C-alpha cells in the first residue's frame, strides 16, 4: 500500500528556481561561449618596449583584450 | 522499515501479555472482561498492565489516559488510534 | 532522615515536595474548579474559532497582544524617578562607559610612554 | 477586534483597579499580582511564577 | 493526551502515579529483569502493606514521606522512551508534519497528479461544510449559561451528526507523515 | 622562465638527487607518473600548442606607461594649488611602488623559507635581514601618517625625525 | 532594554526637552488677553530699556 | 555625474505620464537600465579621484555607495508594488516619485564636491522620507517616529550648517579638494573643540551613534517596506561618508576628543547585540541589529587608520545589503500574517521551503561568515582596533558571540519548531518574492569574489 | 458605533483567480510581462553584464604598473649595491631645518 504524502506546494519554488536559472543562463551561456573564443584567437597582448618616437593610447596600455576594448 | 501494525497483531499481542500475566485466568479472559468488575483485579494491578503494555509497544501511555483503560478492546483501540492503525 | 532538597531560583521547588499539595482547604479546592472553569472557556472560544470552516486567516491573542504592548510601548508612561530607578540607571549607564574608558586611557598612556622612551618592539609593525 | 480597555494599564490602587485588572487578564482576583510599583514600568501586568 | 484533565488529583491518582513513577525508576536502577521483578513485587509489598488506611491524614502523611523518599532516591539518569518528552526520538518527526490547507494551496497541475484523492478530498470537506451549524448548535445547547467548566466535549446525540469540534482531531497529521 | 626576472625573484639551482633504487619491487609512484604524463600531460601539452599557435597568428603587444619626474612639495611654494597637486600624485604613485617593493621582499622570504623547509632557520637568514631592512625604512617613511596621509604630512614627519637626529648628534659631539 | 532604552535615554534628551518646551507653551500663551496687563508690561520694558541698555 | 542625474528626473516625467497598469514596470525597467549605466563609475583611479566638473565628482569611495542606491531603488520598487495594490493611481505615482526624488538626492548628495552643497543635499533627503513614513505607514506611531527621525536629525545638523558656514569665512572655501590641500592643524582650544563637536555630532547622530539612536527603532519599524529599505542601506551611510569626508580638517584634535564616541559606541554595540538577544519584535531586532553595525563602523572611523577606513567601507556596503534583504524577509512574513510578533508565525521552514533557505543566507551573512564582504569589514576594523588597543579586542569577540547568538535565534524562531495550528492564509512564496531575496543575496556573494571594489580609497 | 466607518476588507488572495501568478500584479498579462522584464534585465543583463564589466575593468589602479616599477627599481638597485628602500622619502639638501 502506498500512502498519500501531504506536502506544502513547490510548484511555484520550482518555477522561480527554472526561470531564474534560465535567465541567468539566457546570457551567462553567450558571454562564456564569447570569452572563450576571445582567450583561444585573440589572445593577451605581450608586453614590449615603446618604440621611439611613438605615443600609445590607454587602450594599448592595457593587457587584455577585452580590458582594451 | 518495521512492518506496519493491525488491528489483530495488537489484538493478539495484548491478549497474549493479558495471558501470561498470573492473576488472569487465560480461560475466563477475552476482549471484552474488565479487569476490576470482571476479573478481580484493582488499581495496582491495572497499572502493572498497562506498565506491561508499554513494554510490550515500546511507547508510554500517559497516566491521565492509561486510567481510562479498563479493558483490553479499550487498550486495543487506544494503542491503534496513537499508531495510526487502521486496517 | 534523608537529606532535604534545597529549592533555588534556576531549580525550583518539584510540585510533589510542595507542602502546600498536602494541605488542600475546601477553598482550594473551588479555586481550582474556578481555574479550570476559565482555562476551559478560553479552549472553547478558541476550539470555535480553530474549527470554523469559513475562517481564512489568523485568530488574534488578546494575550499575546497585551505582552506585547506591556514589553515594548507601556513601559515608559509607568516609569516613575525613584531613588531605586535613579541608582540603576546611573549605575548601568555610565559606569561602564566610565571604566572602559579609564582602561583604554591606561593602556595607551603606557603604549605612549613606551613609545617615547623607545623601548617597545615595533619591528615588522608596518600595517596599521 | 482588541478595545482600547483590554491593553495593560497603570498599577491598581484599589480593589475596584485590581478585579478590573484580573479580569482583563483573564485571571482570578484572588491569583492576580502586579509587580510592585518600583517606577520600573511594568504596570498592572501580572506576575506570573517563574517556571518555564 | 486524548484525556480532558479534572481540577485537582485524587489521593487515588496521586498515589497511583507514585507508584508507577517509583516502578519506573526502580526499573532504571535494577537494570536486570530478575532483579527488576523481585524489587518490584517487595514494592507492590509495601503498598499493599499501606493499602488499607482509615485514617486518611496518615495516608497523606504516608504519601508525603514516599514522594520525598522518592526524590531522594530517584535515578538521575532514568530510562525514556525514545519517543516520551524526555526520549531521544521525541519531536523529530514534527518538521514533516504538512497539513491539509497548506495541501488546497496546491496548482492545478499537482491537484491533477493525483485525481483520485482529491475528489475524496472534496468529499470531507462537503462533510465538513455540512455539519459546522449543527455542531456549533449542539455545542451551545448543552453547555450551562455560566459557560464550559471542563474540556470534555459531547457526543453526537443524533443519527445524522458528526460530534462537535473534531476536524482537526480526525484530520490531525499521521504520527509518520513522510 | 623568462616570464619573470631570476634576479628580481632569485631562485637556488635545484639538485634533485638521482635515483638509486635497492630492491627489486617495482615503483608505483613511476608507473603512476608514466600514466599521468599519458593521460594528462601530453593531452594538455596538445591542447595549449593550438592556443599558442593560434595566439601567434593575431600578435599585438601592450606598453609600460612611463612617468617623468615633477618637483615634489620640498620644491613646491605655500598654498602654491598646481605644484602641490604635482608632489600629491607624484608621492602617492611612488608610495604604491615602495608597498610592491616590500610585497616583493616578503614573497621572496616566504618562498625562501618553505624551499629551504627544515632548516629555514639558518638557510634563510640573508632574506630576513633584507626584509629586516626593508621593512625598517618604509616603517620609518610611512609609520604613522593616518588615514588622511599627505605629502606635506609625511614632510613634516621627515623634518621632525631629521631635527631629532641633529640634535642627538650634536649632544653626542658636544 | 527597558531601564537604559526604553526609560532613561528616552528621558534625557527627547522627554526632558520636550517637557520643557510644553511647559514654557503654556506659560507664554496663558494670557487672558487684557489691554491693561500687557501695557503694564509695555511699561516695565520701556523702563527696561532706558535705564539697563546704555 | 549628469549621465546618471538626468535619467532620474526623465524617470520623473516617465511615472507621472506612464499608464496606470504600466508604471511599476516602466520604473523597474528603467531604474534597473540606470542602475547598469551607474555601474561604470567602479572604474576608479589609484592617485586621484574622478573629478567631473566644478559640482560633481566621484571617488573610490562615493562610486560604491552611489551603484547600491541605484541598485536599492528597484528592489523598493518590487515591496512597494506588493504592498500598494490597492491604492490609487496617483498616489502610487506619487510613491514612485517620492522614491525617485530620494535617489536623486542621494546621488547628488554623494557626488557633490563642496561641504555647503552636501550639507543641503543630506538634508534634503529628509524631506522624502518623512513623508513616505508618515503617509504610508501602517501604525499609529508614524507620526511619533517622523517627528522623532526628523528632530533628531535637524538638531543634530543645524550646528554642522553653522560650522560650514564659519569654516568657509576662516579659510575661503568648502571644496573638499581645497580643504584637503590646505588642511592646517587644528590647535587644542575649547573653539576648536566645539567645531569638532558640531561637526563630529551631527554625523554620529545621523549613524546613529548609541545614546543617539532611538529615532532608529522608531522609524525603522513603524515605516514602510520601501522606507525600511532606504533607510538601513543607504541613510545611515551618511553619517559614515560624512565623517569619513569631514575628519580631514578635524587632525589632530581627532586623536583626543574620540574616547568618548568610541566607549559609547562599543558599549552601546555591546548593549544593542544584548537588547536583539531578548526583542519580541523582528523589524525591532533588525534595527537594533543595524544600530550595533553602524557603531562597528564608527569605532572604525574614530580611530581613523587606513584599515579601518576599509573595513568601515566595507562593513558599511555589507551591512546595507543584508539590512535590505532582511527587512525584506519580515515584510514577506508580515503581509503572511498581518502581525510583527516574531513568535507569532513559526515553522516556516517546513511552510515555506525557499524562503527558509532565504532566511538561512541572509543570517549566515547578518553574522560574519567568511569570506563574506560582512566578514571582510568587521575583520579589517577588528584589526584596526586591536592595534589600537589590546582590550578592543574583547569587546569585538563579546560583539561577534552575541551577533551569532540573535541571528541564529531569529532564524530558528521565525524558521524552525513546528508551525502555528490557527495560521491558515500562509500561501506559497510568490515569484516576485524570491526574485527579490535572489537580487539581494546574488551581488553579496559576488562583491565576495571581488573584494577591492568596496574596499575605499585606501586600498 | 461613532462612525458610518467601512469594515475592514478580507485580505486578497492572487492566486484565486490567477492560479500561476508570479505576484506582480491582477491582470495575468500585465504580471506575466513584469516577471518578463524583472528577471531578464536584473538578472541577465544586470548582474550577468554588470559582473563580467567589472571583472574585466581596465587595471586603472595601477597594481600591475606598481608591481613592474617596483620589480624594475628592486633590479635597478640590488645590480649596484644601493639599498632597495630608501631612508628618505626627500631630499634633506632640499630641506632647509631652522637653526
Ligand atoms: C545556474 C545559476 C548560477 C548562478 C551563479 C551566481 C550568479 C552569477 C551571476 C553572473 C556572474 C558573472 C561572472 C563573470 C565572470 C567573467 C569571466 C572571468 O572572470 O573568468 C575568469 C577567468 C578568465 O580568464 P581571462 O583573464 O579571461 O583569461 C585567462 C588567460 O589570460 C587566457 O587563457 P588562455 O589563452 O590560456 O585560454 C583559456 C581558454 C581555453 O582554455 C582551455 O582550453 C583550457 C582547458 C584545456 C583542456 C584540454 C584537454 C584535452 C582535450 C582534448 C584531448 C584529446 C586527446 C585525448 C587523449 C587521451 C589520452 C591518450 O579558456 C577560457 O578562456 C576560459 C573561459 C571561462 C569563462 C567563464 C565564464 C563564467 C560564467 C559567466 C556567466 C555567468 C553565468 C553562468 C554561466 C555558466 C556557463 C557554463 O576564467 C577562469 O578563472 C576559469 C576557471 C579557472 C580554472 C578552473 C578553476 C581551478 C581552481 C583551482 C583552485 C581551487 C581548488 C580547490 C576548490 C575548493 C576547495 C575544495
Ligand atoms: C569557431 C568560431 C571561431 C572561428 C575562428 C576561425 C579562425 C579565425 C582566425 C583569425 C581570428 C582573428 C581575426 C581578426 C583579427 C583582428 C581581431 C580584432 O578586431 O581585434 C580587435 C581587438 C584587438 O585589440 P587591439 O588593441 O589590437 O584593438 C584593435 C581594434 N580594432 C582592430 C578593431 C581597430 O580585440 C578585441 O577588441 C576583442 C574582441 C571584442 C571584445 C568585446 C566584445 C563585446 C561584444 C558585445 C558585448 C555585449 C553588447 C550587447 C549587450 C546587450 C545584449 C542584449
Ligand atoms: C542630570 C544627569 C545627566 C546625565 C547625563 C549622562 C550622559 C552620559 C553619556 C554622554 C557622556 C559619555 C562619557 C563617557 C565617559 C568617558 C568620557 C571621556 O572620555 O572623557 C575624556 C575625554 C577626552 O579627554 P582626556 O581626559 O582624554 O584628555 C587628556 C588628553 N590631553 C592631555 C591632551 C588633554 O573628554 C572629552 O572628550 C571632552 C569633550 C566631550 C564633549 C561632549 C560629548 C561627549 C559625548 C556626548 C554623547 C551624546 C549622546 C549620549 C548621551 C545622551
Ligand atoms: C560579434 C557579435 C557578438 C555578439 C553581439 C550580440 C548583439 C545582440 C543584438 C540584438 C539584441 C536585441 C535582441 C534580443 C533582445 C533580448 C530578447 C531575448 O533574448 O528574449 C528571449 C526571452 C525568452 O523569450 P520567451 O520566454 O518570451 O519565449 C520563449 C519561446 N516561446 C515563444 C515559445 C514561449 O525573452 C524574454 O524573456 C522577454 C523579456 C523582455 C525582453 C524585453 C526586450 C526589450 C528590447 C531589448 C532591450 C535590450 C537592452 C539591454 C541593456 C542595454 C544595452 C546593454
Ligand atoms: C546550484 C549550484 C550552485 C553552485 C554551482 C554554481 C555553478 C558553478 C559556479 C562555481 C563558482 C565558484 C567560484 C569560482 C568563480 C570563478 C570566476 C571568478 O574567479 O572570477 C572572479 C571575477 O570577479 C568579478 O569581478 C566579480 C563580479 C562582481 C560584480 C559586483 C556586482 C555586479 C553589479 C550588481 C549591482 C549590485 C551593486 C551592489 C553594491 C555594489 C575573479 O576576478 P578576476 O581574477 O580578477 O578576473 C580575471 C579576469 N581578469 C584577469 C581580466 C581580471
Ligand atoms: C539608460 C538607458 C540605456 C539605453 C537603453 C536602451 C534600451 C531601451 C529599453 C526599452 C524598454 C524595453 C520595453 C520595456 C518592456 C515593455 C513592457 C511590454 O512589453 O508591455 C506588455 C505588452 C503590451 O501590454 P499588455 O501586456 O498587452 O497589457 C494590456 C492591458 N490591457 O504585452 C504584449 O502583449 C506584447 C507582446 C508582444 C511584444 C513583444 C515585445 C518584445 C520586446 C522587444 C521590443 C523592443 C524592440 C527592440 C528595440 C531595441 C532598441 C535598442
Ligand atoms: C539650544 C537650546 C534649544 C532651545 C529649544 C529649541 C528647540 C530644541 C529642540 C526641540 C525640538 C522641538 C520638540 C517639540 C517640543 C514640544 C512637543 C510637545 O509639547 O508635546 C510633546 C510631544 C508629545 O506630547 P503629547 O502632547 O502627549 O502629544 C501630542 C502632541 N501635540 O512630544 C513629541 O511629539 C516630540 C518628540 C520628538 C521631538 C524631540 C526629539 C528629540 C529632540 C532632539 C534631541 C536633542 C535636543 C537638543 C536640545
Ligand atoms: C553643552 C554642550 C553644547 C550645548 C549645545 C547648545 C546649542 C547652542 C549652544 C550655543 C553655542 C555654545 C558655544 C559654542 C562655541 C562657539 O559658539 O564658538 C565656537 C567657535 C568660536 O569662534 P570665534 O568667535 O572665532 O572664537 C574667538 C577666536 N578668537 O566657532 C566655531 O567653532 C563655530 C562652530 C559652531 C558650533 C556651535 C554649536 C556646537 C556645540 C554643540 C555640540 C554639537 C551639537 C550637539 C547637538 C545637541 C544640541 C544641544
Ligand atoms: P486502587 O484504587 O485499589 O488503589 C488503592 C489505593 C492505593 C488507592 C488505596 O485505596 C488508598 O488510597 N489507600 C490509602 C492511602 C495509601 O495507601 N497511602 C500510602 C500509599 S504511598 C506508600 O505507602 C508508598 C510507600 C512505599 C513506596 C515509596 C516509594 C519510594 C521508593 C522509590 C525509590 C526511587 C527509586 C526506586
Amino acid at each position: 500500500k502506498r500512502l498519500f504524502i501531504i506536502k506544502p506546494s513547490g510548484f511555484y519554488d520550482r518555477r522561480f528556481l527554472k526561470l531564474m536559472r534560465f535567465y541567468i543562463l539566457l546570457t551567462g551561456i553567450p558571454v562564456a561561449i564569447g570569452i572563450t573564443l576571445v582567450n583561444v584567437f585573440i589572445g593577451e597582448a605581450e608586453l614590449a618596449d615603446i618604440p621611439e618616437g611613438y605615443v600609445p593610447e590607454h587602450w594599448e596600455y592595457f593587457k587584455h583584450p577585452i580590458s582594451r576594448w | 522499515d518495521a512492518p506496519p501494525l493491525t488491528l489483530e497483531a495488537i489484538k493478539d499481542r495484548v491478549l497474549y501479555v493479558l495471558k501470561l500475566y498470573d492473576k488472569i485466568d487465560p480461560e475466563k479472559l477475552s476482549v471484552n472482561s474488565h479487569f476490576m468488575k470482571d476479573l478481580g483485579l484493582d488499581s495496582l494491578d491495572q497499572v502493572e498492565i498497562i506498565m506491561a503494555m508499554e513494554d510490550e509497544f515500546g511507547f508510554e501511555i500517559p497516566d491521565i489516559d492509561a486510567e481510562k483503560l479498563m479493558c483490553p478492546q479499550e487498550i486495543v483501540d487506544y494503542i491503534a488510534d496513537k499508531k495510526d492503525v487502521y486496517e | 532522615s534523608f537529606p532535604k532538597y534545597k529549592p533555588s531560583r534556576l531549580a525550583t521547588l518539584p510540585a510533589t515536595l510542595d507542602p502546600a499539595e498536602y494541605d488542600i482547604s475546601p477553598e482550594t479546592r473551588k479555586a481550582q474548579a474556578e481555574r479550570l472553569a476559565i482555562r476551559s472557556r478560553l479552549k472553547r472560544e478558541y476550539l470555535l474559532q480553530y474549527n470554523d470552516p469559513n475562517r481564512l486567516g489568523v485568530i488574534e491573542d488578546p494575550a499575546l497582544i497585551r505582552w506585547t504592548y506591556a514589553r515594548s510601548a507601556n513601559i515608559y508612561p509607568n516609569f516613575r524617578p525613584t531613588p531605586k530607578t535613579s541608582l540603576l540607571g546611573a549605575l548601568f549607564g555610565i559606569g561602564p562607559l566610565f571604566f572602559w574608558y579609564y582602561v583604554f586611557k591606561t593602556d595607551r598612556d603606557k603604549k605612549e610612554k613606551l613609545i617615547q622612551e623607545g623601548k617597545l618592539d615595533q619591528t615588522f609593525n608596518i600595517s596599521y | 477586534h482588541v478595545t482600547k480597555d483590554m491593553f495593560p494599564g497603570p498599577y491598581p490602587k484599589t480593589p475596584e483597579e485590581r478585579a478590573a485588572a484580573a479580569k482583563k487578564y483573564n485571571m482570578r482576583v484572588e491569583d492576580y499580582e502586579p509587580y510592585p510599583d518600583d517606577g520600573m514600568g511594568y504596570g498592572d501586568y501580572p506576575k506570573l511564577p517563574d517556571r518555564s | 493526551a486524548f484525556s480532558a484533565p479534572a481540577a485537582y488529583l485524587t489521593h487515588q491518582q496521586k498515589v497511583l502515579r507514585l507508584y508507577k513513577r517509583a516502578l519506573r525508576h526502580l526499573e532504571s536502577w535494577c537494570v536486570h529483569r530478575d532483579k527488576y521483578r523481585y524489587f518490584a513485587c517487595l514494592m507492590r509489598a509495601r503498598f499493599d502493606e499501606h493499602k488499607n488506611e482509615k485514617d486518611m491524614v496518615k495516608a497523606t502523611q504516608l504519601l508525603r514521606q514516599a514522594e520525598e523518599e522518592f526524590w531522594y532516591g530517584q535515578h538521575p539518569q532514568p530510562y525514556i522512551f525514545p519517543e516520551s518528552p524526555g526520549g531521544t526520538s521525541y519531536e523529530r518527526y514534527e518538521c514533516y508534519k504538512v497539513p491539509e490547507w497548506c495541501l488546497d494551496d496546491w496548482h492545478p497541475s499537482e491537484k491533477a497528479m493525483y485525481p483520485d484523492y482529491f475528489a475524496k478530498r472534496e468529499q470531507w470537506k462537503r462533510l465538513r461544510r455540512e455539519s459546522w451549524e449543527r455542531e456549533v448548535k449542539q455545542l451551545q445547547e448543552e453547555t450551562p449559561p455560566g459557560g464550559p467548566r471542563t474540556e470534555a466535549l459531547p457526543p453526537a446525540r443524533k443519527e445524522g451528526d458528526l460530534p462537535p469540534l473534531w476536524w482537526h482531531i480526525v484530520t490531525r497529521p499521521r504520527e509518520r507523515p513522510m | 622562465p623568462d616570464s619573470w626576472d631570476k634576479d628580481v625573484y632569485p631562485e637556488p639551482p635545484r639538485r634533485t638527487p638521482a635515483p638509486a633504487p635497492q630492491t627489486s619491487l617495482p615503483n608505483p609512484v613511476t608507473y603512476l607518473t608514466k600514466i599521468f604524463d599519458l593521460l594528462v600531460d601530453r593531452p594538455v601539452t596538445l591542447a595549449r600548442e593550438f592556443i599558442e599557435q593560434q595566439h601567434a597568428k593575431n600578435r599585438y603587444y601592450y606598453y609600460h606607461r612611463e612617468f617623468r619626474r615633477v618637483p615634489d612639495i620640498t620644491e613646491c611654494e605655500e598654498k602654491d594649488i598646481l605644484c602641490m597637486f604635482e608632489a600629491e600624485m607624484q608621492w602617492r604613485r611612488d608610495y604604491k611602488v615602495d608597498q610592491e617593493i616590500v610585497n616583493i621582499i616578503q614573497e621572496r622570504l616566504k618562498a625562501c623559507q618553505q624551499r629551504e623547509g627544515e632548516s629555514y632557520r639558518q638557510n634563510c637568514a640573508k632574506e630576513l635581514e633584507q626584509f629586516t631592512q626593508v621593512s625598517k625604512a618604509f616603517q620609518d617613511r610611512y609609520s604613522d601618517l593616518g588615514a588622511h596621509y599627505s605629502a606635506r604630512k609625511c614632510l613634516a614627519k621627515q623634518k621632525q625625525r631629521m631635527l631629532a637626529e641633529r640634535k642627538a648628534a650634536k649632544e653626542a659631539a658636544a | 532594554s527597558s531601564l537604559l532604552d526604553l526609560i532613561w535615554l528616552e528621558t534625557i534628551l527627547p522627554k526632558t526637552t520636550s517637557f520643557i518646551q510644553m511647559k514654557m507653551s503654556i506659560m507664554v500663551s496663558n494670557q487672558k488677553g487684557l489691554i491693561k496687563l500687557y501695557f503694564l508690561s509695555f511699561l516695565i520694558t520701556i523702563m527696561i530699556s532706558m535705564t539697563l541698555f546704555n | 555625474m549628469l549621465k546618471i542625474i538626468i535619467p532620474t528626473t526623465m524617470l520623473l516625467p516617465m511615472t507621472w505620464m506612464s499608464k496606470h497598469n504600466m508604471i511599476w514596470i516602466n520604473a523597474t525597467v528603467h531604474s534597473l537600465l540606470i542602475s547598469l549605466i551607474s555601474l561604470s563609475l567602479l572604474n576608479q583611479l589609484g592617485e586621484n579621484s574622478l573629478n567631473f566638473s566644478l559640482t560633481f565628482f566621484s571617488d573610490s569611495l562615493s562610486a560604491p555607495l552611489l551603484v547600491l542606491t541605484t541598485w536599492l531603488l528597484p528592489l523598493m520598487l518590487m515591496a512597494s508594488q506588493s504592498h500598494l495594490s490597492k491604492e490609487t493611481t496617483t498616489r502610487k505615482k506619487l510613491y514612485i516619485t517620492m522614491l525617485i526624488l530620494l535617489q536623486l538626492f542621494l546621488i547628488m548628495t554623494f557626488t557633490a564636491t563642496e561641504l555647503i552643497l552636501f550639507y543641503i543635499l543630506f538634508e534634503a533627503t529628509l524631506v522624502p522620507t518623512l513623508i513616505i513614513i508618515t503617509r504610508w505607514g501602517n501604525q499609529t506611531e508614524r507620526l511619533n517616529a517622523g517627528l522623532y527621525f526628523l528632530f533628531y536629525t535637524l538638531a543634530g545638523s543645524l550646528p554642522l550648517l553653522v560650522a560650514l558656514v564659519y569654516i568657509q569665512n576662516t579659510t575661503g572655501s568648502l571644496n573638499f579638494l581645497i580643504i584637503h590641500y590646505w588642511s592646517h592643524p587644528l590647535s587644542n582650544s575649547w573653539s576648536n573643540i566645539f567645531m569638532w563637536l558640531a561637526c563630529i555630532m551631527a554625523f554620529m547622530v545621523k549613524m546613529p551613534l548609541y545614546g543617539l539612536h532611538l529615532w532608529l527603532p522608531k522609524a525603522h519599524v513603524e515605516a514602510p517596506i520601501a522606507g525600511s529599505m532606504v533607510l538601513a542601506a543607504v541613510l545611515l551611510k551618511l553619517g559614515g561618508y560624512g565623517m569619513m569626508r569631514i575628519t580631514t580638517i578635524l587632525n589632530p584634535l581627532t586623536n583626543y576628543m574620540a574616547y568618548p564616541f568610541l566607549m559609547l559606541s562599543m558599549w552601546g554595540m555591546i548593549m544593542t547585540s544584548s537588547i536583539c538577544l531578548r526583542q519580541t519584535d523582528l523589524k525591532s531586532l533588525i534595527a537594533y541589529s543595524s544600530v550595533s553595525h553602524m557603531a562597528l563602523v564608527i569605532v572604525a572611523i574614530m580611530i581613523q587608520t587606513p584599515w579601518s577606513f576599509m573595513g568601515a567601507t566595507a562593513l558599511m556596503i555589507a551591512h546595507g545589503l543584508t539590512s535590505s534583504m532582511l527587512f525584506c524577509l519580515a515584510n514577506t512574513n508580515y503581509e503572511r500574517v498581518h502581525s510583527r510578533t516574531m513568535i507569532l508565525a513559526r515553522g516556516l521552514q517546513t511552510l515555506l521551503p525557499l524562503m527558509a533557505t532565504w532566511w538561512l543566507v541572509a543570517s549566515l551573512t547578518n553574522l560574519a561568515l567568511p569570506p563574506s564582504i560582512n566578514l571582510i569589514g568587521e575583520l579589517f576594523i577588528i584589526t584596526a582596533s586591536f592595534s589600537w588597543s589590546n582590550i578592543t579586542i574583547i569587546l569585538m569577540g563579546m560583539n561577534m558571540m552575541i551577533t551569532a547568538l540573535y541571528s541564529l535565534y531569529m532564524l530558528i524562531t521565525t524558521q524552525r519548531g513546528k508551525y502555528t495550528h490557527h495560521i491558515n492564509n500562509i500561501k506559497p512564496s510568490f515569484t516576485r518574492e524570491n526574485a527579490l531575496m535572489a537580487l539581494h543575496i546574488l551581488p553579496l556573494l559576488l562583491l565576495t569574489l571581488n573584494p577591492k571594489m568596496i574596499l575605499g580609497p585606501l586600498y | 458605533i461613532r462612525l458610518q466607518e467601512d469594515p475592514d476588507p478580507e485580505d486578497e488572495n492572487l492566486y484565486e483567480k490567477n492560479p500561476d501568478s508570479h505576484g506582480y500584479d491582477k491582470d495575468p498579462i500585465v504580471d506575466l510581462w513584469n516577471m518578463r522584464v524583472v528577471f531578464f534585465f536584473g538578472f541577465s543583463i544586470v548582474l550577468v553584464l554588470g559582473s563580467t564589466f567589472v571583472a574585466y575593468l581596465p587595471d586603472y589602479r595601477m597594481q600591475e604598473w606598481a608591481r613592474r616599477e617596483a620589480e624594475r627599481l628592486v633590479k635597478y638597485r640590488e645590480a649596484n649595491g644601493l639599498p632597495l628602500m630608501e631612508s628618505n622619502c626627500f631630499d634633506p639638501n632640499k630641506i632647509q631645518l631652522p637653526e
